[PDB]
RNA sequence: UCUACCCAUGUCCAGGGUGAAGUUCAGGUAACACUGAAUGGAGGCCCGAACCCACGCACGUUGAAAAGUGCGGGGAUGAGGU
RNA sequence: AUGAGUAGCGAAAGAGGGGUGAGAAUCCCCUCCACCGAAUGCCUAAGGUUUCCUGAGGAAGGCUCGUCCGCUCAGGGUUAGU
RNA sequence: AAGGAACUCGGCAAAAUGACCCCGUAACUUCGGGAGAAGGGGUGCUCUGUUAGGAGAGAGCCGCAGUGAAUAGGCCCAGGCGACUGUUUAGCAAAAACACAGGUCUCUGCGAAGCCGUAAGGCGAAGUAUAGGGGCUGACGCCUGCGCAACGAUCUGGGCACUGUCUCAACGAGAGACUCGGUGAAAUUAUAGUACCUGUGAAGAUGCAGGUUACCCGCGACAGGACGGAAAGACCCCGUGGAGCUUUACUGCAGCC
RNA sequence: UGGCACCCGGCUCAUCGCAUCCUGGGGCUUAGUCGGUCCCAAGGGUUGGGCUGUUCGCCCAUUAAAGCGGUACGCGAGCUGGGUUCAGAACGUCGUGAGACAGUUCGGUCCCUAUCCGUCGCGGGCGCAGGAAAUUUGAGAGGAGCUGUCCUUAGUACGAGAGGACCGGGAUGGACGCACCGCUGGUGUACCAGUUGUUCUGCCAAGGGCAUCGCUGGGUAGCUAUGUGCGGACGG
RNA sequence: GAUGAUCAGGUUGAUAGGUCUGAGGUGGAAGUGUGGCGACACAUGGAGCUGACAGAUACUAAUCGAUCGAGGACUUAAC
């Protein structure tokens, strides 16, 4: 259940290795997201040089949360960690690599880039 | 980015419109380290039809050179210009006489009018965080305003009546609602005159230490016991020590605005 | 649920191991109702405890059991009354041991008094 | 908190006992009209 | 709050309409007892309908 | 006999820290002042109970109390408390 | 008188069996249990002036009850050359 | 549970560190400090083992957890103000206000100068200009304004730890509330058989006019009205009402010449 | 010894008007995509933060939309000095002395057991032409009423082209509401284990008391949301 | 369910407690053997313990009795 001023952490190769969310879209008072989401975020810590920089606005997809997903057959799952991957508004992975687990959920979201470069998908 | 335009700025402006009328000279106080980027055009669209006297505090910090040349930029321009050091009276003297004979045609008019010559009515205004009111107390001998290391200090304007010559009006800094060009804000932000728990101290770091690579790729080479001019920041930052990973820009900012190294300019 | 007596957890568990041996030296008592009523689901377990018989057993009745001397001739103490001459009696009743015997209220405060014994 | 009368039985009777009234005028004075009122305890 | 102005006769013994008691359960004398309370002692002898106790 | 100040006589302060002057050996010297080592136990010094205050919050406000209680807080060998 | 049989009954662990008695949750005895213990222990100041001990009592006072009391009646009790 | 200041004037409140040893410690400085800076590591039980003389080292054995419960410092940056320790409005204000060590000006030759008293008589002092009264400032280093080293329940701003402050509330314990037995007050009170809506009215209607609703009596809760109750009020005039205060308003008695 | 006009912000709860912000139905002026303007309509809805004294205010990011107003600031015997607003202090400006201005700042005490009318719940009487036990009709009253995307229609209407409707079908969200504990979690003080100090049952082994339930790891019933099911669809 | 009230029962009966079988929870009981110098590990044994949840079983309590409660008004039309 991610919210307003919860810091993530990137999973990929683009610069920055972790955010915090401003506004969850998708809703007049929406205030709660979940995986498959789209949130939009600020970098707070990223290298001197490199792709992003800190202080930029980005969007991105969450891919982790503490809390899972109910999936319909009565299964569950859970990460240990909350982790975001940064995207573009055509939905395609900003950086070039995919580092970690990724929920299944993703794919029937039209994830489809993101899923085919994930290592391993649970 | 920088946005930060607190109430009392807006008060300010209202205020100084509503007493225009009295005032008889203006001060507009500008940095010397960066003559251009300090000037306010928001509160000039305000000012006109008033005579104004270009004053350069903080004039020991900056490069000799360089502000002689603004001067004379300022000069030649259509406007005079001065080059002063607020903590010690270097060129305080000589701004009275400047003033007298900018006022001198009111002052024979009035006088052959039928009148007895009165005191001359200045009103200092300028950007935070310069010598706005340390400059006033030098004058006055007597330490009335209150001055602080850090922006915002003093928040309503006040008259100061020094001896029966001077009538001096006092300000608290005014920014422009929004900036438009980054590169002035980045300065800005090195020079002070913003509260700098608003802004990204790393991008205020990265510009200096690439306008030293630029400029004065040798104060760079001694910088502080550590000689190398590599591509990346985390080289130099890593000099003296889990340590402050990137915390370290602050100390590349604390020493900069002290003149640990020696004087420069931006222009 | 449990009646609550309006006392603490360790002073219910107090009075509860108080009238539980004093019930079974001298057979009879007479307590308010409401806590009469309270007191009937312990006395048949340590009762069934005490039917049961092995050393497992009697050390677990140990733990509810205070020491006061009961008979005095012979000096056998509460669990040795509870052990020995009682388990012998309700050898064949399964079930309950115990009787609520009501009878009116009292002068000070007026609190339904009961007379509680062994069947 | 401490209250105004701490007693003791030896600063009563050296400011408001018999000798210390009749030692000056104006105390005979009270005496006086103690006695002229008629009060059955006079001094202290 | 206190009152706003005293309150006559009427409404007072108005409002005194349910304050009353309740006559008691009656049974028979338990053992030629005296007219025993329900479900509970003879007052002569602690009798039952008769069977005497305590 | 409450509180302010003064006068003469008594009395109280569990424990633990830091280590001034002075002294001795001594690189240094021709010996210093300065190195270190040992000894030494100064202070309106430090942490903190009894004792004395009264900075924060809550309760109580026809109160247990016509200035209190509970949890934190300041001084605690002195221009001290009694 | 109304408010009204309303607010309150002033920090806290008691349970059972015997006894007296016209009347017992509250008085006496016994056995378990529980709290303080740098005192909620003992001894002796200021102060109080019969409150101390024994036998009787149930009007009034004990924020309830009372066969009990620091309450009401009768008696008794305080010994210094250190 | 998930998040971790998103609440709010403000991290107010609560949460978090805390004990014994062993490593390691910055800028600055009045060279004494800062400093327990900041940061790391180890604690249980058995044998070796009169352990060398009470170890230390070694080997081992358990739990999620070993100062296994109670009691023991939260830390780091930047600006004002005051040098410090202390003292103040008993009962609204503990501070930047008072005092303070140092500096400076002025009077005083001894029956001193000043004070208390009508006077006698005293303090100053049994002391004598390196000593006493009365003013102004207020450490010590740099100028005739500039330095915050050390201290602070001080005023402003920032960052870590951590959390029911909150997104958004949910359970559980105790003392009240509620029922029964005993005892049993107070503020208030012109008499009342005491609805609502649009009007009227000294101008803000349970009581007046027109209409609409409403069987009699209680118990547990809420606080819109009775311009609700108590400090006559939590404040604007006026007292040709007082007191206090200042004199180029007068007139008296004090002292001094 | 001039001239000539006027007579407190925040919290908790809501309710009403239309002078309509969105949604519905229309003329229009506007290829469509759109946009502008003017009528009819009050049913529902109408946001989270950073600087800030929220001002004669700046910005960030969303949403179909972030409407204007009345009700003694709507609302203190419901809550907050948080502005206003006192006795202690610094600086100031004016003044011939008793003082004048607040121009800036730091600190700084009010309470209330509900009598009547009102609202929200729960009972006791009697009435209703014979006494009772069940099942009921419905004069009346209250509740609910919101919207976004995506696929088809078919890039078909159109538009030389680029570009593009659309309300008939079909899925699926946001916010709100009503139920419930089968699932995921919470609490769960008479449930089960580990462990520190001290004291007790004559001692060893077994146990009891006290230390926030002594402290830790779990947890059945019940109560619960952050969990699960359903709703606002039309139609006359 | 604040108290009244409502609902399930009163000995042709499963309303409550107890007892006996279960379901969930915890996690390998006491005693006795064996191995080790000892702290400890293994076997007997998914063991022992179990508030509120289920199914059986009258073993203990729901005995007595008391109180209340109708004989159907009048007129006119269709018998
Ligand atoms: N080196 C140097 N510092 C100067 C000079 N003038 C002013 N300063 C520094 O600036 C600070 C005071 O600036 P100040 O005049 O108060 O700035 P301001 O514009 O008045 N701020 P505000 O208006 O909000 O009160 C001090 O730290 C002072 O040392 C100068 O000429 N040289």
């Amino acid at each position: 259940m991610i919210q307003q001023e919860t810091r993530l952490k990137v999973a990929d190769n683009s610069g920055a290795r972790e955010v915090l969310t401003i506004k969850v879209l998708g809703g007049s008072g929406r205030k709660t997201a979940n995986i498959g989401d789209v949130i939009v975020c600020t970098v707070k810590q990223a290298t001197p040089g490199g792709v992003v920089k800190k202080g930029e606005v980005v969007k991105a997809v969450i891919v982790r949360t503490k809390s899972g997903a109910r999936r319909s057959d009565g299964s569950y799952i859970s990460f240990d960690e909350n982790a975001c991957v940064i995207i573009r508004d055509d939905k395609s992975p900003r950086g070039t690599r995919i580092f970690g687990p990724v929920a299944r959920e993703l794919r029937e979201n039209n994830f489809m880039k993101i899923v085919s470069l994930a290592p391993e998908v649970i | 980015t920088i946005q930060w335009f607190p109430g009392h700025m807006a008060k300010a402006r209202r205020e100084v419109t509503e007493k225009l009328k009295l005032i008889d000279i203006v001060y507009e106080l500008v940095d010397a380290r960066i003559p251009m980027s300090s000037r306010n055009p928001m509160i000039e669209d305000i000012l006109k039809n008033k005579p104004r006297i270009m004053l350069l505090n903080k004039a020991d910090k900056a490069d000799a050179a360089v502000t002689q040349q603004w001067k004379e930029h300022f000069e030649n321009q259509g406007i005079r210009s001065l080059s002063i050091n607020s903590v010690n009276g270097q060129g305080l003297n000589q701004i009275v006489p400047a003033s007298k004979e900018i006022l001198q045609e009111k002052f024979d008019r009035m006088r052959a009018k039928g009148v007895k010559p009165r005191a001359i009515r200045a009103l200092i205004i300028g950007i935070p965080n310069v010598g706005k009111s340390t400059l006033i107390n030098r004058l006055a001998k007597k330490n009335i305003a209150k001055t602080g290391d850090r922006p915002g200090i003093t928040t309503s304007q006040q008259w100061v009546k020094v001896g029966k010559e001077l009538e001096l009006l006092d300000t608290p800094g005014i920014l422009w609602p929004k900036f438009e060009d980054e590169l002035v804000g980045l300065r800005l932000a090195v020079t002070g005159a913003i509260k700098d728990s608003i802004i990204n101290l790393q991008d205020v770091a990265v510009f200096g230490l690439r306008f030293l690579e630029e400029h004065y790729p040798e104060r760079l080479k001694e910088r502080y016991g550590l000689d190398e001019i590599p591509e990346d920041i985390a080289e130099l930052f890593d000099a003296i020590g889990l340590i402050n990973y990137d915390k370290t820009t602050e100390v590349i900012i604390r020493d900069i605005r002290t003149e640990k190294f020696g004087r420069l300019s931006f222009e | 649920s449990y009646r609550k007596l309006g006392r603490t957890s360790a002073q219910r568990k107090a009075m509860l191991r108080d009238l539980t041996t004093d019930l079974i030296i001298n057979e009879r008592i007479e307590t308010t109702e409401t806590r009469a009523k309270e007191l009937r689901s312990v006395v048949e377990k340590m009762i069934t405890l005490g039917k049961r018989g092995d050393l497992h057993a009697r050390r677990q009745a140990a733990a509810y059991i205070r020491n006061e001397v009961a008979n005095e001739e012979n000096n056998q103490d509460a669990l040795q009354k509870l052990f020995s001459d009682i388990a012998t009696r309700y050898e064949e009743r399964q079930g309950g041991y115990t009787r609520i015997m009501k009878l009116g209220p009292r002068r000070g405060d007026g609190a339904p008094m009961a007379i509680i014994e062994l069947v | 908190m401490k209250r105004t009368f701490q007693p003791n039985n030896r600063k009563r009777s050296k400011v408001h006992g018999f000798r210390s009234r009749m030692s000056s005028k104006n105390g005979r004075l009270v005496l006086a009209r103690r006695r002229r009122k008629g009060r059955k305890v006079l001094s202290a | 709050a206190v009152p706003f102005r005293r309150t006559s006769k009427m409404k007072k013994r108005l409002r005194r309409t349910h304050f009353k008691l309740n006559v008691p359960g009656m049974t028979e004398c338990p053992s030629c007892g005296e007219m025993k309370l329900s479900h509970r002692v003879c007052k002569a002898c602690g009798s039952y309908n008769g069977k005497d106790i305590n």
